[PDB]
């Protein structure tokens, strides 16, 4: 066999490379941020009929300021929540204040790395993290096992991720509202989810300075899918 | 056929490694004698500069272990100063412990025992070395005790080791067949040193200068090597004989 | 903590542990129960220092509870009590042992007969008609070696127990603020509620 | 590095299987045959000597039959070496049990940390398996007599007769011909004899060639009795039974 | 750095087969000749001493060792090997028993700790089996005279006779014929002596016979008088002049 | 095969190939020699200069051990300074041992036993370097040369890297033409010489001289480098003899 | 230690250990868990190639985690039993420093947990197994059943099944089970788990385990008669 | 027996105004009957409009100003400059001084 | 080929391939310029983006009041030696009082990155860096590269088309050098420099980095509308 830290001729980790083939296998997420808040969807993709959609949770919360969402093998990402989440509350114990969405962003990527012969594998999940602070404002990042992470406007992760991306190109600007970042987010998870797009398989949530983070209901989402549906028909 | 890279049987329960390391014992092309007087243990060896920017009295392949053990190594110099340096500490080692001198045989039987966990333990490679152990024990007299990279190590009445050890065995067989004893006949170390260097000459079938020779001589209480004006006074009183 | 008592009688083992609870010149608390159930036919009741007596009383209660789970199956009494008396055995030449003393007071379901265990913080162990730890026994045991018999009912063993308390209560210096009493028998554990 | 070397010994294969388990098994297969009988009254172990030779000390020798405690002993089928390390540590594992609860250890709890360890091997420290099966005979007083079996999967299961070594498959039929419910020890034991009489790859039965072993109630009073047969206690059985 | 290979070096194949333990008996089955009987006063173990060279002392070179005052053990296979589990066996039967007991161990449990420590190099993470089978000669109070063999897998087993190495098979049908129950201690040596000359080739004498007893205690080799129950050990090594006077009434 | 694959294997010759693997990488490597004299040594090195965007005089190669020992070396220049660290490690715990400073043949041992430790195991990669080292202790001057496989021996004169058999050639004829002996003047003087002249073997880039030396009576026994006057005395002479 | 990544990524994006070991999860034997309105009911299939089996002693394939809450599975029989001893201890460790018995969702998530940890830990393999957990939350009447798998993800499921021919069971249940209206008794609920299971088994004496779930600690296994009887009941139906 | 802890003396004073606050601190520093110095200061800039004293034990109060000062540093470089807020420095000195609870600074700190 | 399984392994020709491919991660980074007078060291680079809705990837790192780097190549390689650093200056700021001189840093980091390339189990740092700053002896330049080689410059470049800056600041030597106490013209000539190494995109206002350190100057980055004025 060789070695799991070995680079390949071209100046790249196999194993990371081979993990973002991993996450392109997974489930769509798409996050939009705005000046009135950050919306993050997800496809939940259920195996079966008779699994009990509702506890599919890909969407999560880290802190009240600070949501979370995933793609790829979703069962990885629970001890890099579960980090986040004690990340986030330690800062809180030695500091008094919320952490800086960038500073947890970071502290999370810093666990990617570490593997070798730590962990045997790298992660095989990408994580969408959104949120809001009082320096820098509304902000949305994109975390991969490569240990890297990027700020976005608007970001799309997963097996319709390069078809959504290009059509985030064309419809973000800087003035978009919630609502219209809410409808945005459904419109593209429609076009490439495989199955059709409802509340059951679908999931949305925001973050808000005032409100903070909240997974939408289903009945909500519901009336966000029929007020979307409308307006496309009405030109 | 990972089996010849590390330290496990081969098919045939052979150590295909322990065999290798035995065949760089004589990448130096370098071939020593040892033999035994009644008082003394004389050990000699090839010196063989070929560099002329090398300095000469810092190139040796006879080592002092201690006050009274000497050690004479065929093989690359590496592995000869590491086997050294082990061997030193552990004669001091065991003087400290024990409250009496290492005997020569006590050590050999030491780092033949190191050499076996090479041999068996995967990590560690087998040192590419054959160690001759010279002295005059206490108890047990003139003695000669030799160890190589299988972790064997016997005591002997004489012995040679090199590539051209075969030639040097036989020369030395056939004169403990005449003489009908286990030692060289000798009152004095000096004419012990001249019947080896005289069985070498004529085993090789090559002429010595003073710098072509290393000689090691073990009495009792000390071992010590000999410079080359020792030796240069050694090689004339042979030439006039 | 302080008084805990311990009866076997002819059919089940009865056990009396007081109720206050006191630190500095303050009752803190008049209700206590000093005891936990170990298995549907074990009792351990417990005495000695602050936090320990709680601490060691759960920790013994979660094994036991664990074996149950694992083997589908109750320990008997003995098992029970020998496995205490181990880890007490165990604490005494720990860094900070348990200073606790328990009563085990159990029926054994294959041999149809109830039994009261007495451990004390060093694990010494000892099986007896009646038992008690701390200052009470200086009462009790005298008490009982009189009025005890082998053959005794449940019934006539509670008030066998009512003579103890109401020698503790006239003769013991400091107010303990009355017992809590529990019965162990073939049909499991149950509390009387009226003492 | 070292990975070159590295045989991974606890991984799967494309189906499923784990290829040292399923090895070991085969290398188990070519070892003796060990039988138990599991009866109303008691347990028959018997045992194959591997080809005997006519030197070998008879009467001194322990090969397939050990004893773990005075209610359980184990027949042994594989590599006797790795056998002897699991044997101590389960007689360990009883004596720790004893001192804990002041009782004889359940024979299942026994048998499941033994099974246990084996499984350990199987799934982390890159080292190989025991070769070794284990026939479990023994008593205690929640489920009296019981017959296991575990294997170096660390997969372990209850019988009422079995048989583990070479010759499986031909033993298991012909025990499942002749067992019943209702069957008495000195029956078992000449159904034991009879199974190894015809699966043998012997000529011919013989006493030097065999170990034997009971687990009976037949001490004095609700007490068990370990009985592990001499060499002329052998031979005046099978004379008894007329297979020699 | 640091011992990276903490995996098994011997494993099973697809036969079930353990080839490194196979390979070490080949590496036996290549090794010079050696034996044990039991008489039922005694028991001979003995072997060639095959020297490397005539240069060579074959005297410092010693194959039969003794492991306590009333256990000896020779071998057949790698000598560096064997060499090394002298060394454990006789640190073994102090740690894990005579220190413990105050008496040396017996037999059977001396012989059960070697095996378990060659069992270990056959499954322990970054090691080869050892190339060796022993024939472990002893006495015990209990048990009596015993000879037990060890293999490089850790498996043992008790004989009356044997022999292991290069000769085994010839030497076994040998010893068969020879072999009765009523065999004296002086007939056994007389007969291991017979057997041996079978498988040596060249020189048989004294000095290439490397022969020891397990018999009756020897009070001379005590070394000290005065305590009546310490009466001498059982382990004694034949002299040269000793072989050499059998070798005449041959 | 695949004996060449893994370190500290033996092939069927009795050789370990990835130490000879080593070699190769130190054969690539700039020129470094070292000169023995009358009362001390002398070092001397090639530095290419790449660009002329390298600053002049100020990326040093030669590196000193306690304050009596130079060393310098060709080949991987960061398993060098591991070396060199290593070294003044052992240095330091001699000194605070026996509080005399490490004597020269001690300090090379030290070194020696660390570059074997290298060739043992097959989890270490060895030295991509030959180490030219010595200077001035009690029983007076010595030089050394230590190699990738553990070895070292004294030396008169010697050299190492792509230049090294010109150099080797040029060191020869001084130790034949000086029996007596060779001053450490003159020592520093014909450093730069066999520098210019190893030159030869690797002059599409023009290259940067640097010098240092340890001598009894110029020195006073420390590791000192040459610069100003001095080097550029060396350099003109240097100049004059390739012309 | 043994520290070899013996779980990682192919070019693919596989971890084809993982998936090796769904593979030893679908050679074993089947089994169904089936949540009704008031209730949960696993059932197990169990091979009838060992006959002379002693059923008294044998490992039971349902395993009891605490007094409310069960753990069925299909796979490598030995490695369930590590699994099951870690939530076992896990359970009673909850009741000691939450003083209230596990969730079945917090016992399930922990067992994933353990699952997970093993397909990215050096040295180790992961679970040849998957698991069905099922019981009651402490003082609630909401039946819960979720399921595990050897990657460490896991769900809730109306019913699902595991092991060998999983797949022919699972499109048995996917049209005979309405999300709208559960098997409103317990006996509706043991019926559809038994029929969905007569599928795939072969005969219906000694190979089909039932084992059923109700609210505060109410956890029973049917005997041999009472499974019969079902069997007897739905084939004189079938005949139509 | 050797005793860790000494007394340098001195005191110091804080008073928080409206849109001010002040820190005062004398500048001797004695041990025992004796001067040490008549001017050694121990109010100190700390960077992001904070100052500190930790008076008592000089030797405990430079390392707890020492380490605060560094504990800035790091949250410059781990936060994106962010400034580190009164309340927020408050909190980790809470930390720094508890981590010390059974080997205490000897000191009164006054931010 | 048979000799790139991992860093322990030399080829036959005396060459470590697990260190020369993490050498060709630094090729397929983003530009990055370093060059220096004698009063000023400045720092340029040209930050690259996923795509126009994403931020774009900060080069330049600060170590000290004194000292920083910019990198090219593994980010996270980078974060972890810049760390590395700051702990390095910070050390010798709080035991001896002293900042830590621009050339030990350099000596430090080509030790640390060695160690990574002689042991079975790690890998190569997959980074290259261009460490500046003003110490005792006035300004510096380092380049860092991952083999471990550490070498002080008057002007460099790395990355992507770094070919093109570096044969400019090769021409420019004589005339950047001598821009003392000017900081505003010695970015302007690295900003020329860097331009060099542009194909089909130019220097915008969100893609330009530019740190500066020197005499009366703390380490410094510019960002955004900051660099608007060298455009
Ligand atoms: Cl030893
Ligand atoms: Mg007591």
């Amino acid at each position: 066999d060789r070695g799991v830290s070995t680079f390949s001729p071209e100046g790249r980790l196999f194993q990371v490379e081979y993990s973002l083939e991993a996450i392109k296998l997974g489930s769509t997420a798409i996050g939009i941020a705005t000046k009135e808040g950050v919306v993050l969807g997800v496809e939940k993709r259920a195996t079966s009929p008779l699994l009990e959609s509702d506890s599919i949770e890909k969407i999560v919360e880290i802190d009240r300021h600070i949501g979370c969402a995933m793609s790829g093998l979703t069962a990885d990402a629970r001890s890099m929540i579960e980090h986040a989440r004690t990340a986030a509350v330690t800062h809180n114990l030695y500091y008094d204040e919320d952490i800086n969405v960038e500073s947890l962003t970071q502290s999370v990527c810093d666990l990617a790395l570490r593997f070798g012969e730590l962990m045997s594998r790298p992660f095989g999940v990408a994580l969408l993290i959104a949120g809001h602070d009082a320096d820098d404002g509304y902000q949305l990042f994109h975390a991969e096992p490569s240990g890297t992470f990027y700020r976005y406007n608007a970001k799309a992760i997963g097996s319709g991720s390069e078809g959504a991306q290009a059509e985030l190109l064309n419809e973000w600007h800087s003035s978009l509202t919630l609502k219209e970042a809410e409808l945005l987010v459904l419109k593209i998870l429609k076009q490439v989810m495989e199955e059709k797009l409802d509340e059951n398989n679908a999931q949305l949530s925001c973050i808000t300075k005032q409100d903070g983070f909240k997974i939408y209901d289903n009945e909500k989402t519901a009336e966000l899918i029929k007020e979307l549906k409308e307006k496309e028909a009405a030109e | 056929g990972y089996d010849r890279h590390i330290t496990i049987f081969s098919p045939e329960g052979r150590l295909y490694q322990v065999e290798y390391a035995f065949k760089a014992t004589n990448q130096t092309n370098i071939n020593s004698l040892a033999v035994r007087g009644k008082d003394c243990t004389v050990v000699i060896s090839q010196k063989k500069v070929p560099d002329k920017l090398l300095d000469p009295t810092t190139v040796s392949y006879i080592f002092c272990i201690s006050r009274t053990i000497g050690m004479v190594v065929n093989g690359p110099i590496p592995d000869a100063r590491n086997a050294a340096l082990r061997a030193k500490a552990e004669a001091a080692e065991f003087r400290y412990k024990y409250g009496y001198d290492m005997p020569c045989d006590v050590l050999a039987k030491r780092m033949a025992n190191l050499s076996q966990i090479y041999t068996q333990r995967a990590y560690m490679r087998p040192l590419g070395v054959i160690l001759t152990f010279v002295s005059v024990d206490e108890e047990l007299g003139p003695s000669i005790y030799k160890t190589d990279p299988a972790g064997y190590y016997v005591g002997y009445k004489a012995t040679a080791t090199g590539p051209k050890q075969q030639e040097i065995t036989t020369n030395l067989e056939n004169h403990f067949k005449k003489s009908k004893i286990d030692h060289i006949n000798e009152e004095s170390w000096e004419k012990v040193v001249e019947f080896a260097i005289t069985h070498m000459i004529d085993a090789l079938g090559t002429e010595f200068s003073k710098n072509d020779l290393e000689v090691g001589v073990a009495t009792k209480d000390k071992f010590f090597t000999l410079s080359a004006e020792n030796i240069e006074e050694r090689l004339v009183a042979i030439a006039e004989q | 903590m302080d008084i805990i008592l311990g009866i076997r009688v002819q059919d089940s083992v009865i056990l009396a542990s007081s109720k206050a609870v006191t630190r500095g010149i303050s009752v803190l608390k008049d209700s206590d129960d000093k005891t936990r159930q170990l298995s549907p036919h074990t009792l351990m009741s417990f005495a000695g220092e602050a936090g320990d007596t709680v601490q060691f009383a759960e920790y013994i209660q979660a094994n036991i509870q664990l074996y149950s789970i694992r083997e589908d199956y109750e320990l008997s009494p003995q098992a029970v009590s020998s496995f205490v008396r181990q880890e007490l055995a165990k604490s005494i030449r720990s860094r900070r042992p348990y200073q606790v003393n328990v009563l085990i007071g159990g029926y054994d379901k294959k041999k149809n007969k109830p039994e009261l265990y007495q451990i004390d913080y060093l694990g010494t162990k000892v099986e007896l008609p009646y038992g008690a730890h701390g200052y009470s026994g200086f009462y009790t045991f005298s008490l009982l070696d009189h009025h005890y018999r082998p053959d005794m009912t449940t019934e006539e063993g509670l008030d066998l127990l009512k003579l103890c308390v109401q020698e503790l209560e006239k003769r013991m210096p400091m107010d303990f603020k009355g017992v809590i009493v529990k019965i162990v028998d073939k049909d499991g554990i149950r509390q009387v509620d009226d003492f | 590095g070292s990975r070159r070397y590295d045989s991974r010994t606890t991984i799967f294969s494309p189906e499923g299987r784990l290829y040292q388990v399923e090895y070991a098994l085969e290398s188990i297969s070519h070892a003796g045959t060990a039988i138990g009988i599991m009866a109303s009254d008691g347990i028959v172990l018997a045992a194959e000597r591997k080809v005997t030779s006519t030197l070998l000390e008879q009467d001194t020798s322990t090969e397939k039959l050990y004893k773990l405690n005075d209610k359980i002993a184990v027949a042994v089928a594989g590599l006797t070496a790795d056998a002897e390390i699991l044997i101590n540590t389960a007689r360990i594992h009883a004596q720790n049990y004893l001192k804990t609860y002041n009782e004889d250890i359940p024979v299942e709890i026994l048998v499941r940390r033994l099974s246990d360890i084996k499984q350990g091997y199987t799934q982390h420290g890159g080292l190989r398996p025991f070769g070794v099966s284990f026939i479990y005979a023994g008593y205690d007083d929640r489920y009296g007599y019981q017959l296991y079996t575990s294997n170096p999967s660390g997969n372990y299961t209850g019988w009422k007769a079995i048989s583990v070594g070479a010759n499986t498959s031909a033993a298991q039929t012909l025990l499942q011909m002749d067992y019943k419910d209702d069957m008495k020890v000195d029956d078992a034991i000449e159904l034991a004899l009879k199974t190894l009489s015809k699966t043998t790859d012997s000529s011919a039965l013989t006493y030097d060639r065999l170990e034997f072993a009971t687990i009976r109630k037949g001490a004095n009073d609700g007490e068990v009795y370990q009985k592990i047969f001499k060499p002329q206690e052998i031979k005046d059985i099978l004379v008894k039974t007329g297979i020699t | 750095m640091t011992d990276r290979y903490s995996f098994s070096l011997t494993t099973f194949s697809p036969s079930g087969k353990l080839g490194q333990i196979d390979y070490a008996l080949t590496a036996v089955k290549q090794g010079v000749t050696s034996l044990g009987i039991k008489a039922t006063n005694g028991v001979v173990i003995a072997t060639e001493k095959k020297s490397s060279s005539p240069l060579a002392m074959s005297e410092t070179l010693s194959k039969v060792s003794l492991l306590t005052p009333d256990i000896g053990a020779v071998y057949s296979g790698m000598g560096p090997d064997y060499r090394v589990l002298v060394d454990k066996s006789r640190k073994v039967a102090h740690t894990s028993y005579k220190r413990i007991y105050g008496e040396y161990p017996p037999t059977k449990l001396l012989v059960s700790e070697v095996a378990k420590i060659m069992q270990e190099a056959t499954q322990s993470g970054g090691v080869r089996p050892f190339g060796v089978s022993l024939l472990i000669a002893g006495h015990d109070e209990f048990n009596g005279f015993s000879l037990y063999q060890v293999d490089p897998s850790g498996s043992y087993f008790p004989w009356k006779a044997t022999a292991i190495g290069k000769g085994s098979v010839a030497a076994k049908t040998f010893l068969e014929k020879r072999w009765n129950d009523e065999l004296e201690l002086e007939d056994a040596i007389h007969i291991a002596l017979l057997t041996l000359k079978e498988s040596v080739e060249g020189e048989f004498n004294g000095d290439t016979i490397e022969l020891a007893i397990i018999g009756d205690e020897n009070p001379d080799l005590l070394g000290y008088t005065g305590i009546p129950t310490d009466k001498g050990p059982r382990f004694r090594k034949l002299t040269s002049q000793e072989i050499n006077d059998r070798l005449e009434a041959l | 095969t695949g004996y060449d694959l893994s370190n500290s294997v033996f092939s069927p010759d009795g050789r370990n190939f990835q130490v000879e693997y080593a070699v190769k990488a130190v054969e690539n490597g700039t020129t470094s020699i070292g000169i023995k004299c009358n009362d001390g040594v002398v070092f001397a090195v090639e530095k290419l200069i790449t660009s002329k965007l390298l600053v002049p005089q100020k990326n040093v190669k030669i590196q000193v051990v306690d304050r009596h020992i130079g060393c310098v070396y060709s080949g991987l220049i960061p398993d060098g300074r591991h070396l060199v660290n290593r070294g003044r490690e052992e240095a330091a715990s001699f000194k605070k041992l026996y509080k005399t400073p490490i004597p020269i043949p001690a300090f090379a041992d030290r070194l020696g036993q660390y570059v074997q430790a290298h060739t043992l195991y097959n989890s270490v990669r060895p030295f991509g370097v030959s180490t030219i080292f010595g200077g001035v202790d009690k029983n007076g001057a010595h030089l050394y040369m230590l190699e990738p496989s553990g070895s070292y021996w004294g030396y008169k004169g010697a050299a190492t890297g792509k230049g090294r058999q010109s150099a080797k050639a040029e060191l020869e004829k001084l130790v034949d033409h000086h029996p007596e002996g060779l001053s450490a003047r003159e020592a520093v003087k014909q450093a730069a010489k066999i520098i210019y002249l190893a030159h030869e073997d690797n002059k599409e880039k023009d290259f940067e001289l640097e010098i240092s030396w340890c001598s009894l009576s110029e020195t006073n026994g420390l590791h000192k480098f040459v610069k100003g006057d001095l080097l550029q005395e060396a350099i003109d002479f240097a100049q004059k003899e390739i012309n | 230690g043994y520290d070899r990544a013996l779980s990682i990524f192919s070019p693919d994006g596989h971890i084809f250990q993982v998936e090796y070991a769904l593979e030893a999860v679908k050679r074993g034997t089947c089994a169904v868990g089936v949540k009704g309105k008031n209730c949960v009911v696993l059932g197990c299939e169990r091979r009838s190639t060992l006959k002379l089996q002693d059923t008294r002693i044998t490992p039971s394939k349902v395993s009891k985690i605490d007094s409310h809450v069960v753990l069925s599975f299909s796979g490598l029989n030995a490695d369930s039993r590590i699994l099951i001893e870690k939530a076992r201890v896990e359970a009673q460790s909850h009741r000691l420093t939450l003083e209230d018995p596990v969730t079945v969702e917090y016992l399930t998530r922990y067992v994933a947990g353990v699952q997970q940890r093993y397909t990215q830990s050096g040295g180790v393999r992961p679970f040849g197994v998957s698991t069905l957990i099922a019981g009651f939350d402490p003082r609630d009447d909401e039946p819960k059943l979720y399921q595990t798998e050897p990657s460490g993800i896991y769900s809730s499921w109306s019913a699902q099944t595991i092991g060998r021919n999983s797949k022919t069971v699972r499109e048995f249940l996917e049209k005979n089970y309405d999300r709208k209206e559960p098997p409103a008794t317990v006996e509706e609920c043991v019926k559809l788990t038994v029929r969905s299971l007569l599928e795939v088994v072969q005969t219906g004496a000694k190979n089909i385990e039932i084992t059923v779930v109700k609210p505060d600690s109410d956890i029973v296994a049917l005997s041999s008669e009472e499974i019969n009887q079902y069997v007897t009941q739905i084939e004189q139906e079938k005949q139509e | 027996q050797f005793n860790p802890y000494g007394d340098n003396g001195g005191t110091i004073l804080g008073i928080a105004g409206e849109d001010f606050a002040v820190l005062a601190g004398d500048t001797r520093n004695i041990t025992d009957y004796s001067i040490n110095s008549r001017y050694e200061p121990k109010v100190f800039d700390c960077g992001d409009n904070i100052v500190m004293s930790a008076n008592g034990f000089a030797a405990d109060g430079d390392a707890l100003v020492k380490r605060f000062k560094n504990s800035v540093k790091w949250y410059h470089f781990d936060h994106n400059d962010k400034k580190l807020s009164i309340n927020s420095a408050a909190r980790n000195i809470q930390h720094l001084l508890y981590g010390k609870r059974f080997f205490p600074y000897y000191v009164h700190t006054i931010i | 080929n048979n000799y790139d399984g991992d860093t322990v392994t030399f080829s036959p020709t005396g060459r470590l391939f697990q260190v020369e491919y993490a050498l060709e991660a630094i090729k397929q980074g983003s530009v990055t310029v370093g060059l220096r007078s004698n009063t000023h060291a400045v720092l340029v680079a040209l930050k690259r983006n996923a795509d126009e809705l994403s931020s774009y990837q900060k080069k330049i790192i600060k170590c000290d009041e004194h000292m920083g780097l910019s990198l090219a190549g593994l980010a996270p390689d980078a974060r972890v030696l810049s760390n590395y650093l700051r702990q390095q200056c910070n050390y010798s700021s709080l035991v001896f009082n002293r900042k830590l001189a621009v050339e030990r840093a350099g000596h430090l980091l080509c030790d640390k990155a060695q160690k990574n390339t002689q042991s079975y189990g790690g890998r190569p740092y997959g980074v290259g860096l261009l460490i500046i700053g003003y110490d005792k002896s006035g300004a510096h330049l380092l380049e860092f590269q991952p083999s471990g080689n550490v070498t002080e410059l008057y002007g460099t470049a790395i990355g992507a088309r770094s070919q093109g800056a570096k044969t400019y600041l090769e021409r420019t030597l004589d005339t950047f050098i001598k821009i003392d106490g000017n900081p505003d013209e010695l970015i302007k000539a690295g900003v020329e420099a860097i331009s060099q190494s542009l194909r089909d995109e130019s220097l915008t206002v969100d893609n330009l980095s530019i740190a500066i350190v020197g005499k009366d100057t703390p380490f410094t980055i510019y960002d955004g509308e900051a660099v608007a004025k060298y455009i």
